[PDB]
Parts: C-alpha cells; structure tokens; sequence
C-alpha cells in the first residue's frame, strides 16, 4: 500500500493513496528513487501531512529541495510523525531538522526516538516558583530580572545586538550553571552557527550541549520544524531524568515567517499583513511545551525580529503574551553607540514586584525609569527652545539622566573585535551600588563621557582621572 | 518527452504531455528557443521562455532536454562580458569553456566553514576603517538612485589587481548604455585582465534576469571550491526581485507584502549563502558578495531592503542629504555595521582605529545636541574638535584609492591627536602634504608597516620622530 | 531700563503668540495629512487582503 | 482559411476564434471591415493587436478604435504581420494617427518603404559612449542638470506645474540649434495644444524639418498604449538608414503606462501595486531600450512625465527613473511662490555632473549651490515656528544668500509672453557660471532679494536694483 506524488508546486507537494489507507495530518513520509535512464536524477526526500483532499490525496510540505521530482513516483508511509534520538547519546552532537548528525562524528546510538508533535503539560502538573537568576550584565540584572524557569524575549529590528546579547548570556549563564543546555538556530546565518561550534569545542562546553541548526538557505518546510526537534530534546532532560535545562532560540520570527511561505499553497485564505489564519494557533503549540512541571524547569531565552522597528506587526505582537521577561532593543541607543541598546522604559519582567526583589533595587528601579521617562519628554522640547529655556530642576534631570543613559552600556567579552576592549562582569550588588550613586547625585562632577562602555563605577572616577579631571 | 502548448503570453506557456519532466528542469520549443518547468499541475506544465517568445504558437511541439539548468565555467571566462545564460554578447568570438555545473546548488555546511580573519581591501578610507569587509563576508550596499552605489562597487574591483583575486559584475535590469560604460571603465583601469561580466539588460526576458545573479554565483563558486579567492558584484537584487514579482503573478501564484510572492526571503536567502570561507580540509577557499538595493524615497523600513539587511553580514548606507552637504563618499556611520568588524583588518589597523566607530557615534549624536545646548564644558570642547578632524580624514574623491599602509598612518596621527593645533580646513591639505612627504624622506616605515602588517614599538618611534619635523614648519 | 524691560516683556509675548499661532496651524494641516494617510493604508490593506482572498 | 470569427467583446478587448493549426502570431495586426446588411446593425472598419493564445484555436486581441457597434459572429482578416508604418523622407512636413495613416487632409503619403512597430534594440556591440553638453539657455538645466548630447531627458510634475511650457520652451530652443530632423510624439494630451503647436510650426516653417503623431486623451486604450512606440519608429529611420541626428519629444510617458492599465485589468491578468499590471518595467523598457544613440547617429529626446498625485512612489513615475541620463522634478511649492520654471533644485540631477566632463569653474559653482540650498531645507523646519529672529551669524547669511540664489534660477520663457508682458530670455553657460559664482562670493551682497526675480543676466539684476532705488 504505496502512494504517488501528483502535483509539485514548489516546496508544496500532493500525493495519492489509492487503497484508502491514506496517512494521518503531521506523518512522515519518505521518497526514495534510483535513476532509471540518464535523463532521471537519483532523489532522497521526506514531507510531511498537512491537509486531507476529497479524492484520496493528501497535501505534503517538503523537508529538502523538490528539484529533479517526477509526478507519478512511488511514496512510503512511515506510519508516525517526525521520529528524533533522545537521551544522553545526544550531548556533544549538532543535529539537522530530521534529527540527523550534521557533524562528521558517525552515526548516534540513542536506544530510543520521539515523535516532534507531542501535547503539552496540563494545569494540573505545572510549578512556578520565583526567583533571581543573574546574567553580569548591568540593564538586565537590574531593571528587567531573568525569572529562573521562566521564558525571556529579546526584541529588535535588523542589527541591533540581539545576537551578540544571546551569546553574552550563553557565556554567562550556561558557564555558570549545572545541567544541560540547548540551541536551536532557526533560520539563522550559518557562518554564525560554525562560530559558536568553534567556541563550545574550545570551552569544553560541548559535553554538556546539544545543537540543532537548519538554516536559512533551507525551504520552508525545514525553516518552521527546526523549533520543534529542539524542544524535544530539551524535553527529555525535563521529563524523564528530571534535570534543569537552557533553551536558547534565535530568530523565532523565522518560524512564524516559514509557517505564512507555506500557508498560501497549501489553500489556505490570506489575513492581516500577510500571515497565515492560524498565527496566534501555531505559536501557542510551540510556546505552551516550554515550562517548567513538578518534575524539571526550562528556562528560556528567546530573540525575537521586528520587521520594520515596528513592535505592532502580527508575529512579534502575537509573541508578547508568552514571555515571562521581555527587553526590547532601540536602535535610538546603538546610532549613539550605546551598547547594548536595552530600552530603559519598555523593559519589563514577572520578578519587579516588592515582594520578591531587595527594597532598594525596587526603589533605583523605579527612580531609574521615572528620570528616563521625565528626560525622554522634555529632550523634544530643547530641539525647539533651546537648553537656555528651561528651569533648574529640568538642567539637573537632562544632566543626569545623560550619565544614567550611558552607564547602562557594558563592553561583552563576545564583543572584543567591535569594541577594542578585553570585556567585563557586573554583580547584581555592584550594579544597584553604581546606579544609586548616580540617582543621588554623588558624581554630578563627573563627565557624561565616563559611562561608555565601561564596567564597575569605581573605573569611572579612575577614567576621569585618566582623562585629567 | 514531448508535449503541445495550449497557452502563450507574457514569457509564460502552459504545455500538455511533458509526464516525465522533473521540477527544475530545461525544455525546448519547436523554435529553437529554451524555457524552464516551474510549475507540474495534475495536467500541464507550467513553463517560463528564457528568450523571445512572438515565435512560440498553441499547438506547436515542444521536447523535453533530459537536463536541469546548467552554465558552463573556466578561467577563460575571465576578461569577457557574457549573457545570463553560457552565451558570449562581445565582439570577441566563442567562449570554449570545459565544463558545465547547475544553477541551482546548497551552501556550505556548518562543519565546511572557517572564521573570516583575512581582508578585502576597498582603498576607501571609511569602509576599511570603520565598515571593514573580510574575504567571504557577504556586505550589502544601499541607499536611494544617484547616491554613489556603483562607484563604491567599481572603486574596490579596480583595487583587486595586485592581490590574487577574480571578479565578477553581475547587471540586472541595468540600461544597456551604462553596461557598456561601465565594461570601458573597467578597461581604462585594468580591470579588465581579472574580472568577468554578466548582463541581463532591462529589456532582456524576465526569466534571464532571476537567473542572472544565480548564474553569476555559479560562476564565482567554481574557483572557490579550487582554493582561489573571488568576489562577486551584483547591481540591484531589488530590481531582481521587482523581476520576480512578474512570472510568479504571471504563472497566477498568490501575492503577500507589498505584491511580491511569499518566496521573496528564500529568494535572496538561496543566493547570499553560498558565499563563505571554506575550511582547510576544503581548500581554504572563498567567495565574497556585494549585493546592491535601490530605495524610494532613503527609507531603510520596506520589504525587499529589510529582507536583504536581515540576511548579510553588515551593510553600508548612502544618504542624499550628506551627498547635497558635502559628505563624500556619503556614507552614514551610525546605520552602518560590519557583522565581521575588527577580525578582518590587519593588526596595525585595529591598533590604529578599533574604537573609531563608537567614537565617531559619541560626536554624531552630540552635534543634535550641541546646537540647541548652547554650553560646551571643555570635555565635549575637546570631543568636537576630534570629530571634526576626524570626519575629514574619513573624506575621499572618486578614482583615488589609498593602499593599507598609507591608511594606517595617517589614522595614527590623527587618533594620537597630532592634528590639535591644525585648522579645520587646513586638515586636508595637511593629509596630502604629510602623505607625500612620506613617500620622500625615510620611505623604510611604509615598507616595513606593509611587509610585518603590525605596527611595534620601533615604527611607533620612527613614526613619532617624523610627524614633528613637518609641525616644525607651523606658526 | 523700565521701558527697556516693558518694551522686552512685550515683544517676548508677540513673539510667543506668534510661535504658538505658527505651531497650532502645523498641528491641523499635519493632522490632516495624517487622515489621509490613514484611510489610504486602510484602502490600500483591505484590497491587498480581497484580491489574495479572490485569487485563492 | 486566413479569416476568424469574434466569439467575446468586452469593452477595448475582444476574442477571436480561427481554423485549427491556422493562428495568428503575437503582435499581428486583424482587420474588421464590415457593411451593415439591415437597419439594425451600424458600418464598422476597424484594426485589433493580438496579445495571448488563450487556446483552443482563440487568440485575445486589443482595439485600436472604439468597439461600439461590434456583434459576435463578425468575420476577421489576418494581415499576416503587426501594425506596419509608412517611412522615409516623405513623412517630414506631415501628421499622423496611430496606425500611420495622415489626419493632416493633404492626401495620401507615397508607401516606398513600411516597417513594423515592433523590433528590437542597438546591442551592446552597436551603442556609443561619448558625452558632450547640449546648450537650452534655460539657468537651472544648464547649471545643475546639463543635457548629454544623445541622451534621455526627463521633466516629472503634477497637474499644472508647467511640464508643457517647459517642453515648448524646450523645441524653441533644441530644435533650433540641433539643424536635423525633430519628432514629436503627443501621448495622452489636450488637442487644443496639438493644433496650436501645428499653427505655429506652419507659421515659423518649421514643419518642413519635422513629423507629428498623435494619440490624445479621448482615444480608446489601445491607440494611446501603442502612439509612442509610431512616433519612435519613424524618428529610427533616420539615424540608422540616413545617419543623421534626431530629436525626440514625448508629452505624456505616463499615459503611455497608464494605458497598458487599463487595458492589463480587462485582458485577465492579476493586479500588483497601486492596481497596475504585472508588466510594467518591461513594458516601458521595451520602447526606452530602442531610444538610443550608436556608432551611426544620435537620438536625443525630451520627455514629460506625470505623477498621480504630488508623490514620486507610485509605481509608473518609480520606474521611468531608471531610464534616464537627465531627470528634473517639478515642485508645487515654487509655482505657488511664483519661481518659474518650479525645478527643485536638489531633486533634479544629470549623469554629466562629473569632474571629467563639465569644466572645473562649473563643478565648483554647481556644488556650491547645492550645499546652500540643502543647509537651508535644514534650517527650514524650524523657522517655520521660530522664524529668522533667533537665528545668528552664519545660518543668518547662508538664508540671505540662499534666497537669492532661489529667486536667480526663475527665467522669463519666450513661450510665456502670452501670460506676462515680460520679453523672453536665452542665457548663455559663460554667463549663469559667472552670475552664481559672483551670488555665492557675496559681491552681490548689497543688492535687494526682490531684483533677481524673473532674469536673464547677472548685470540685469543691477540695473533692475538701480531702478528701484532701495
Ligand atoms: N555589545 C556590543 N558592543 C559593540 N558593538 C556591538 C555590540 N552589540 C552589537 N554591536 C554591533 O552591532 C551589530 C549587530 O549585529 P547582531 O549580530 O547583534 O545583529 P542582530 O541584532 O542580532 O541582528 P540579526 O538577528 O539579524 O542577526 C554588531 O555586529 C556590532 O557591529
Ligand atoms: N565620492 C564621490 N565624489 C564625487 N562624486 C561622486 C562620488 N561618488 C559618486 N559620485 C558621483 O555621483 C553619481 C553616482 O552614480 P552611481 O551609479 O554610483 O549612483 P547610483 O546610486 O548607483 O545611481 P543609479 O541608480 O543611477 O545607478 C555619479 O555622477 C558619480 O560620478
Ligand atoms: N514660465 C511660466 N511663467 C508663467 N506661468 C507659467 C510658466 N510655466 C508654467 N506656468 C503656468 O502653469 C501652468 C502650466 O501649464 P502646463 O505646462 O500645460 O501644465 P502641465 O504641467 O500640466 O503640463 C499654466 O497655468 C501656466 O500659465
Ligand atoms: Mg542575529
Ligand atoms: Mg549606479
Ligand atoms: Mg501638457
């Protein structure tokens, strides 16, 4: 009981199952074929069911190339979804969308395998216990705490800092934790990926991580999936050994945009902006399985593109409801060469409640967002009236908010080759000591060129000397 | 292997028959005249005609080839200006290449990869101080029509002739009189000896201009997998996508953003990837790109550009306003990045200006406020002053490159603050006066920065002892 | 100096009424602008989604 | 059989069925050419232009003519080639329509020569790279955006902006140094215009070195897409089976896109953009590729595009800019101000702004007033609310000089004498180099911003400042 490819459209394929038995939605198919003259291409393929047609055909996205695709082939139902190796076996490995080793360390002997569409947990089996994971680097540590077990988003448009900000905190967070960590590229450059493989190998970090790539040359089949075999790896450490697990994704806006590629060739009606009718539907499936049960937690630390700067476009709109932490990145502050560009108003996290933070760092917090939000208003109305204007209290918030603005800047370790500088760590306690000093007023003396790129406020008053005052 | 057209319009044919073609695949008419199955319905194919179609009727016959789309490759490619398909459009005769690969390939894999550490030279100041490109960086060029996009692209191939480089200038939907203009500057330069030329012409079939740039790639990888260096040029990807825009409506597939098709990433995704910095079991070979986008209006937020910015390694961005003011080369140092910053320049230009474009962002935001502040304490006085110095240094005319050496020391004496006493306008005349003087007495510095590539204690010494003989002459 | 400091006083308050006139006519033909542009991006969208809706 | 039947009309297309294996190639011309046989039916001569095979033995076809009148079953002739044009020396002192037949009443034109509508371009082998600087007289075309001898010159504006007296201000100067054959082609314009050009080129005896054709706004979509592409294959004749130079003027390049619209939306083509067709830039690239300059003679030509409304993005005006070696954009702004011609400044821009090709004192002088007048769109926003009393030092001058340099660029045109008693001027390059240069120095500092309106030459603006005594 075989099938025949009928239609190839693209990366959309049609297939017809003439006994009946056709396959159920999300299955695996495979397409295997030995060139028969010397006009034929030899071709190895797999897709997966999306959609059951009326005359005993079914619509199929594909996970590679359709080039050199016949109609009138032979297609085999596996009888199951998207099947990846799970256990220990898996640490130390860099896999493709289909589970497979990309690397040239031979094949993976994992006992076991799981499909990649699997229910989430349930209300009844979940835990959400708060508290402070530190990071070392100043803005996010103070005003938009990283909940340990919870999800964290980092937004922005094209170059901002998002991936040189997830590779900081990979070298901070990963390098300062026990248990195993997991990334997933999706949709990333792959030049990236061989960087960050190089690194790990390195370190030493590798034994204790997986890889998963995929990347953007890839069709749109693999592009959305990649997610998704990520996460069921990172699963298995949750749920069967009871292990605390990492999950870094960048780009997961490539998820969404692969999901809307494939939507208008399948049938499916346009929606707003040009995205598929089921949006808010897929991302909920992926997000809803990153949590935390009684048994293990998954944190998480999600990049996240705007498309044009513009935070109201469906996927990263749709995306705000899920997170746990969210920083957005301004390139208001990287024109400026403020680094790394963490918008000091619109981030936000679950932890910035009384009862769970120090009384002091709720108190600079809050004071830190209020002389920002004060100065941000007024800075329009000195490029119209002049400085020479307004009143003394006005002079006193525009000087120090300018010397607060750029001590949020930090030079990462990831960053030497931008910044001609070796790198540096923050402590949470070093962090909420510097901003008061400047809330306060201590240091009004100092020059606002004394904050870039700098680390503890000690250097500061050493950099000013440097500079002879 | 054979069918019948049914349809025929706008480049685009449907055929009935054809049951064994493959996706991909080359078919052709009655006529003599190639197309491609980009389409394979329950019933026809869907083909695209790759020249002249007013000769092409419903009924006539049409075969299929047995072969996908294929281009042929050499060395002897090199000084020739050619079609977008294996076909020679100068007065020069047969191009009698030796062998044929397709146009369609997967990149390099993430184990067949090295890290970007060696340069690509463009001999213009800003770009290989601030915006530094590595050999197999992919770097995007954009910004409005008539802001300098071309020259910037034609500058850095005619700097390519010492070093063991091969370029290739890939025109879409380029007007056939700056084609030939710019084969002849290209010529009057040299250029000529190590470069290639494609060209797909406005008024060429919109199926050779998709195919252009992949043909181009194809091309340009062939010496990469051997372990040569090559870059490769392409003028406008949004005039390849505005091309693209048309077969898809005409084939009937759905629109999305703006009215391009939802295949709009994967697209340039497809393209830009191939070019990469192989790794020593492969060759070590390299294949860099310079992609060119045109937008209306200098707005960065659109679809085609946020596409292409989203997928290179950094990009450089022309602003009119700076042009009209005096600003040459127009480049914006605060939207412009290089993703490979600082690991492609040589030890003596990181030693020198590391920290130039954070700096150089520190005095573009304070002129905004300096102007309506009215007060300058001594610190944003002494900011000022280097800024100015330095955004002149960073000034450059067309058809005048400055070679590593020469770069690294006049940033030397600039960043080391040496340029203090010299007026704002007199920075210019002192450059070239300085430059000149180099060149003339104790020439060893020049030479022995080119030959270690570091700058030491030693050149630091012979270079501080020089630059106080001509202050010397001051007031 | 009592007429120097009337005279200032005044010419302050001619001056300020005038930027204020000047900024209040920017804001409604600025306004206006922005309707425009609204309603044709709402046009412009909504045929965008009906000829992508037709076509499927 | 070589005849066909009409199956559809729909407006300016129409569907015609032929015998099996027996069809028409693209681009063929069809005729309709019938007699009513009882009151009921009308008489009908007609021509239609074959644009797809839609199959089964139909072919789709646009109109040339009003379909008003046509009934299915009618009976079609193939000619067994496209709309082919009479050529030669005999066309100069004449006028035409679309289909190359005279409207002008002075008999038939001698058919020694007829060439197709539709053929392909000069190859890259072919075409020649020169430049040299075509002398207007007009200040702002000389100064900041030279024409190229064999180039393409484009004049973009909204409605009443002064396109059309610029282009007549243009043939009353060009065409009276150029010494060879001149063209004009009217695309989509009033026929008042038309016949007041044609009176005066009888009256000045211009008409002698000249042809005409023309498609205005109350044609049938069809006639004003393909009026453009008659006018060009006529002006083509001449620089490559004469050799000689040729000028070329077009009225209206937007109609000619705005047309293939119209007719795009009724041929059953999806839509793209602001509705337009999915063909655009190689539709307008097929007819601009063909107006080119090679080793035999040169084409040089004017053309006037429209913009939809006061927005440069629409897709139709977006594309022409790629096409030419000159552009020059009307603003609304400066005809509402009174400065004419309302070129802005720094939207206008030519390929021969290189330091190769102009002399060094007009390189200088023409950057030089760029810069000012950019400084001065900066300082623009913000003296809007402020106004010019805070303003001190150097941003106070640069507006005093820029203000005279704005109001130096307006001209009193020949052409406008009907609108304004003011006599006309030409403007030779030795002088508008010698009076900017003199603006931008500050010799000229004294004199009043209200003498520089509506001059020719530098010292007009002292005896004009001499005469109002301020
Ligand atoms: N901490 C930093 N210090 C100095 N420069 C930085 C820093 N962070 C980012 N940059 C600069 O900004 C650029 C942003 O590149 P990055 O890879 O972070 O882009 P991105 O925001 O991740 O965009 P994308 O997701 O599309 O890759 C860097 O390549 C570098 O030039
Ligand atoms: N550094 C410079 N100094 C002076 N003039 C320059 C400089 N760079 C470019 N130009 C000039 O400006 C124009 C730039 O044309 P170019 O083709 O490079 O721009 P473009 O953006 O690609 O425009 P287009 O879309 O027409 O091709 C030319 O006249 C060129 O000679
Ligand atoms: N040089 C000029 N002097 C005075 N009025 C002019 C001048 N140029 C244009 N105009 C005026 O502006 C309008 C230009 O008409 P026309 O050239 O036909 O407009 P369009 O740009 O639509 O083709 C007319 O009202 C005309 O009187
Ligand atoms: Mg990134
Ligand atoms: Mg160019
Ligand atoms: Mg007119």
């Amino acid at each position: 009981t075989r099938g025949r490819v009928i239609q190839v459209m693209g990366p959309v394929v049609d297939v017809k199952f003439e006994n009946g038995h056709l396959p159920a939605i999300y299955n695996a198919l495979k397409i295997q074929h030995k060139a028969r003259n010397e006009n034929e291409v030899d071709i190895d393929l797999t897709l997966e069911v999306a959609l059951h047609l009326g005359d005993d055909t079914v619509r199929t996205i594909a996970m590679a190339s359709t080039d050199g695709l016949i109609r009138g082939m032979e297609v085999i139902d596996t009888g199951a979804p998207i099947s990846v190796p799970v256990g220990p076996e898996t640490l130390g490995r860099m896999f493709d969308v289909l589970g497979e080793p990309i690397d040239e360390k031979g094949p993976v002997k994992a006992k076991k395998r799981w499909p990649i569409h699997r229910p989430p947990p349930s209300l009844s089996e979940q835990s959400t216990e708060d508290e402070i994971l530190e990071t070392g680097i100043k803005v996010i540590d103070l005003l938009a705490p990283i909940p340990k077990g919870g999800k964290i988003g980092l937004f922005g448009g094209a170059g901002v800092g998002k991936t040189v900000l997830i590779m900081e905190l990979i070298r901070n967070i990963a390098y300062e934790h026990k248990g195993f960590s997991v990334f997933a590229g999706v949709g990333e450059r792959s030049r990236e990926g061989n960087e960050l493989w190089l690194e790990m190998k390195e370190s030493g970090v590798l034994d204790n991580t997986v890889l998963v790539f995929g990347q953007m040359n890839e069709p749109p089949g693999a592009r959305f999936r990649v997610a998704l075999t990520g996460l069921t790896m990172a699963e298995y450490f949750r749920d069967e050994e009871g292990k605390d697990v990492l999950l870094f994704i960048d780009n997961i806006f490539r998820f969404a945009q692969a999901g809307s590629e494939v939507s208008a060739l399948l049938g499916r009606m346009p929606s707003e902006v040009g995205y598929q009718p089921t949006l808010a539907t897929e991302m909920a499936e992926l997000q809803e399985r990153i949590t935390s049960t009684r048994r293990g937690s998954i944190t998480s630390v999600q990049a996240i593109y705007v498309p044009a700067d513009d935070l109201t476009d469906p996927a990263p709109a749709t995306t705000f409801a899920h997170l746990d932490a969210t920083i957005v990145l301004s390139r208001e502050l990287a024109e400026k060469g403020i680094y790394p560009a963490v918008d000091p108003l619109q981030s936000t996290s679950r932890i910035m409640d009384p009862r769970i933070v120090s009384e002091e760092h709720y108190e600079v917090a809050r004071r830190v967002r209020e002389i920002l939000q004060r100065y941000k208003d007024l800075q329009d109305i000195i490029a119209i009236l002049g400085m020479e204007e307004l009143s003394e209290e006005d002079k006193l918030i525009v000087q120090r908010a300018r010397k607060i603005q750029r001590f949020l800047s930090q030079p990462f370790h990831v960053a030497e080759h931008f910044t001609g500088r070796p790198g540096k760590y923050v402590p949470i306690e070093d962090t909420i000591r510097g901003f008061k000093e400047i809330l306060d007023g201590k240091l009004d003396d100092v020059p606002e060129q004394a904050f870039y790129m700098v680390g503890t406020i000690e250097e500061a008053v050493e950099k000013a000397k440097k500079m002879k005052k | 292997d054979v069918g019948t057209v049914i349809q025929v319009g706008d480049g685009i044919a449907r055929a009935h028959g054809l049951d064994n073609v493959m996706s991909g695949e080359l078919v052709e008419f009655a006529n003599g005249v190639m197309g491609m199955a980009l389409n394979l319905e329950e019933n026809n194919v869907g083909i695209v005609i790759l020249g002249p179609y007013t000769g092409i009727k419903e009924g006539d016959e049409v075969r299929r080839t047995g072969r996908i789309m294929e281009v042929p490759v050499g060395e002897e490619l090199i000084g020739r200006v050619v079609n977008a398909l294996g076909q020679p459009i100068d007065g020069k005769g047969p191009i009698n290449a030796k062998e044929f690969r397709p146009v369609e390939r997967k990149a390099p894999g993430v184990v067949d990869r090295q890290p970007v550490k060696e340069p690509l030279q463009t001999g213009i100041k800003a770009i290989d101080a601030m915006i530094p490109i590595g050999r197999g960086q992919r770097e995007l060029i954009i910004g409005d029509r008539q802001t300098g996009k071309t020259a910037i692209a034609i500058d850095t191939i005619i700097n390519q002739k010492g070093q063991d480089v091969i370029c290739i200038y890939v025109a879409i939907g380029q007007k056939q009189s700056t084609v030939a203009q710019v084969v002849k500057t290209l010529e009057e330069h040299g250029a000529m000896e190590y470069t290639i030329v494609v060209a797909a012409t406005a008024s060429d079939p919109a199926a050779l201009q998709y195919i252009a740039p992949y043909a181009g790639c194809a091309m340009g990888e062939y010496f990469r997998d051997k372990g040569k260096h090559a870059l490769v040029v392409y003028d406008d990807l949004s005039k390849h996508a505005v091309a693209y825009r048309q077969i898809s409506l005409l084939l009937r597939r759905p629109p999305g953003r703006e009215a391009y098709p939802g295949d709009v990433f994967y697209l340039h995704s497809r393209l830009l990837e191939r070019a990469a910095k192989l790794s020593d079991e492969k060759g070590g070979g390299s294949l860099t790109a310079l992609p060119i986008i045109e937008t209306q209006a200098g707005d960065v937020s659109a679809y085609i550009p946020t596409n292409v910015i989203s997928i290179t390694d950094g990009q450089i961005y022309l602003e009119s306003d700076l042009f009209y003011s005096g600003i040459r080369p127009a480049i914006n140092v605060g939207l412009s990045v290089s993703r490979v910053g600082g690991a492609a320049q040589i030890k003596a230009m990181k030693q020198v200006a590391g920290k130039l474009r954070l700096d150089l962002a520190q005095y573009r935001e304070l002129q905004a406020f300096a102007q309506f502040a009215s007060d300058l304490d001594e610190a944003t006085r002494a900011q000022l002053e280097r800024g100015q110095r330095m955004t002149e240094i960073l000034k450059q005319p067309q058809y005048s490159p400055m070679p590593v050496e020469k770069q690294v020391v006049i940033i030397y004496a600039g960043t080391n603050g040496y340029l203090d006493d010299i007026p704002v306008e007199k920075v210019k005349e002192f450059e070239d006066g300085f430059l000149e003087y180099i060149e003339s007495k104790h020439p060893d510095i020049l030479e022995e920065i080119r030959e270690k590539k570091a700058l030491d204690d030693e050149l630091e010494e012979k270079l501080k002892k020089a630059i106080k003989e001509f202050k010397a002459t001051f007031k | 100096l009592l007429d120097a400091k009337a005279s200032e006083h005044a010419a302050r308050m001619t001056a300020m009424k005038n930027a204020t006139d000047n900024a209040n006519e920017l804001i409604r033909t600025l306004t206006l602008s922005y309707n425009r542009a609204r309603q044709a991006a709402i046009t412009q969208e909504i045929t965008e989604i009906v000829a992508g809706a037709n076509a499927l």
